């Protein structure tokens, strides 16, 4: 009888936690074809989302158990289409690129003065854009764990050559 | 994916006072809990019933409730009342453009009620203009099916009248009907007996309301 | 208490431009926690969001692509209003136009305060004010201790006509019927009310007929007749 459990955290595998699990003599662990430990338990001091994957042990081989890490939205950046240089009177679309697990439930958009703007989706269409709308904008993601902020990405509105 | 489209079901439903009724609304794309429910009573603007899928707006009775998130939602009236006769709409606020459902018309079944029939001769002020309108009134009846026949000097009329029924009443769930016989002043004075015969399910026999042009 | 009052011509000639106004009471158009929208409704298409204007640090506008080429929603800070302009109207634009406050919280986003609505008809025809005639109570409009009376509102264009009784103080037992369309193209409706017959000699019953597209305000007293 060979298998693996997640002793040490109740559940709720979040990136700040010190995670663990033990195999139930000569111990061996394995992830992605490489052995990561010869002890009975394979433990982490601070879990990172890339530590997530399918692990296995053998003392005869265990069956694959998938480690899943939940984390607040990270690496948020405001993309702009067609770009950050849009002519006045046309469209400027702001996309809040995100990476989270579970994915972002709702977004929140702000301007340079940290005033919330009435939009909740991942993409925000400004139309028609005005030269007064030139300035810094940033979004915010939210999920089960926490929040995530994006840096100030500015959009420039230029007049038309007439 | 495009604009989020909202589809309500059913498009219409009949129910009696006290019945449990539920209205479903589905979004083509996920909207999480950015859904609102509105009630539009006849002749009125839409009224906010429930916001954020499940939260009751101030003043809304407790018999209204909302449920769901993502793409499927439900509006529930636990014990239907006569005041709830209206069209109900769902609306998403997650993405621009904000879109509404096609609406759900809610009609109230109730017991049979016989109409009260009244008749009004043309006013003397209208007779000066040159035309005469004879109005017959059917008041507080149910169901909607009611036949109106105009009889001038016992001769059945045709092609000179216009009907119009109200929506279901906010209190007793009844209908009211207004039938207007329009004649010229010359055609009006050349006859004496102006009658309005009404046949309805709540009546044992057709009821005729008439008057004499002189009296 | 937050209230929205609408105004503007209800009859617009084709190819000309619609212009309505929504006056705000109990709130400011520059509110950073709200947005001021325009929503039209017609039996043809139902409720359709048209556009909105709001202020955070600058003034912004969101428009439906249906009317992106013709719509214009500008706020007025001095009069605390916001407008709706729709160029080159067609008979397809005939509908009821609502203004509404959109509470724009982080999780709550709904239209909580609505205007009364303004029916706009696109037509070449000219406006025509109605003629109000009394429906006097009689023995042929009385059964038991209840008498029926009303007012006849005839030959007007365009819709609608609003009728109140005793400046709003009489609402119970009132039935204002939907307008009928006559062969003339003009509309007509009647509004009735049932009252006790015993008080016909002491109570006064006045119908208040309103027809905004012609600046018509008529109050007619319905007097009983023996006959
Ligand atoms: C806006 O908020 C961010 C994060 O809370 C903060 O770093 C920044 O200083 C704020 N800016 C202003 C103008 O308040």
């Amino acid at each position: 009888d060979v298998r693996v459990r997640k002793i040490k955290p109740l559940s709720e595998i979040h990136s700040g936690n010190s995670v663990s699990l033990q195999c139930d003599v000569q111990f061996f662990w394995e992830k992605n074809g490489r052995l990561l430990g010869k002890e009975s338990q394979l433990n982490f001091d601070s879990i990172s989302p890339e530590d997530a994957g399918s692990y296995s042990c053998w003392v005869t081989a265990s069956k694959a158990w998938t480690l899943e890490v939940l984390y607040a939205p990270r690496r948020l950046r405001v993309s702009m289409s067609p770009g950050d240089q849009v002519m006045e009177g046309k469209s400027a679309t702001l996309t809040c690129e995100s990476d989270a697990n579970p994915p972002v439930s709702h977004y929140t958009w702000f301007d340079w003065n940290n005033q919330s703007l009435p939009y909740h989706s991942q993409k925000l269409r400004l139309e028609p854009v005005k030269v007064q709308h030139s300035g810094a904008y940033w979004c915010q993601g939210t999920n089960s764990v926490g929040k995530g902020r994006s840096p100030l990405s500015t959009l420039t509105v230029y007049y038309s050559p007439e | 994916t495009g604009d989020i489209q909202m589809t309500q079901s059913p498009s219409s439903l009949s129910a009696s006072v006290g019945d449990r009724v539920t209205i479903t609304c589905r979004a083509s794309q996920t909207i999480w809990s950015y859904l609102n429910w509105y009630q539009q009573r006849p002749g009125k603007a839409p009224n906010l019933l429930i916001y954020a899928a499940s939260s009751l707006q101030s003043g809304v009775p407790s018999r209204f409730s909302g449920r769901g998130s993502g793409t499927d939602f439900t509006l529930t009236i636990s014990s239907l009342q006569a005041e709830d006769f209206a069209t109900y709409y769902c609306q998403q606020s997650y993405s621009i453009p904000q879109t509404f459902g096609q609406g759900t018309k809610l009609e109230i079944k109730r017991t049979v009620a016989a109409p009260s029939v009244f008749i009004f001769p043309p006013s003397d002020e209208q007779l000066k203009s040159g035309t005469a309108s004879v109005v017959c009134l059917l008041n507080n009846f149910y169901p909607r099916e009611a036949k109106v026949q105009w009889k001038v000097d016992n001769a059945l009329q045709s092609g000179n009248s216009q009907e119009s029924v109200t929506e279901q009443d906010s209190k007793d769930s009844t209908y009211s009907l207004s039938s207007t016989l329009t004649l010229s002043k010359a055609d009006y004075e050349k006859h004496k007996v102006y009658a309005c015969e009404v046949t309805h399910q709540g009546l044992s026999s057709p009821v005729t309301k008439s008057f004499n042009r002189g009296e | 208490q937050v209230q929205l009052q609408q105004s503007g011509p209800g009859l617009v000639k084709p190819s000309q431009t619609l212009s309505l106004t929504c006056a705000i009471s109990g709130d400011s158009v520059s509110s950073n926690s709200a947005a001021w929208n325009w929503i039209r409704q017609s039996p043809s298409r139902g409720l359709e969001w048209l556009g909105r204007t709001y202020y955070r640090s600058k003034w912004y506008n969101d428009y439906a692509v249906s009317v992106k080429s013709r719509i214009t929603i500008n706020p007025d800070t001095s009069k605390n209003q916001f407008s709706l302009q729709l160029n080159s109207v067609t008979p397809e634009d005939t509908a009821v136009y609502y203004c509404a406050r959109e509470v724009t919280g982080d999780l709550e986003d709904a239209f909580d305060i609505w205007g009364q609505g303004t029916m706009v008809t696109v037509s070449s025809a000219s406006t025509k004010g109605p003629s109000v005639f009394p429906l006097a109570p009689s023995s042929k409009s009385t059964s038991g201790g209840t008498a029926a009376l009303g007012c006849l509102v005839k030959d007007y264009f365009p819709e609608p006509v609003t009728v109140s009784w005793n400046s709003g103080a009489l609402t119970s037992g009132v039935h204002t019927f939907p307008a009928v369309l006559q062969s003339s193209g003009l509309y007509s409706l009647s509004s009735v009310v049932t009252v006790p017959s015993s008080s016909l000699g002491t109570q006064t019953y006045i119908c208040n007929v309103s027809h905004k597209p012609s600046n018509t305000k008529v109050d007619k007293k319905v007097e009983p007749k023996s006959c």
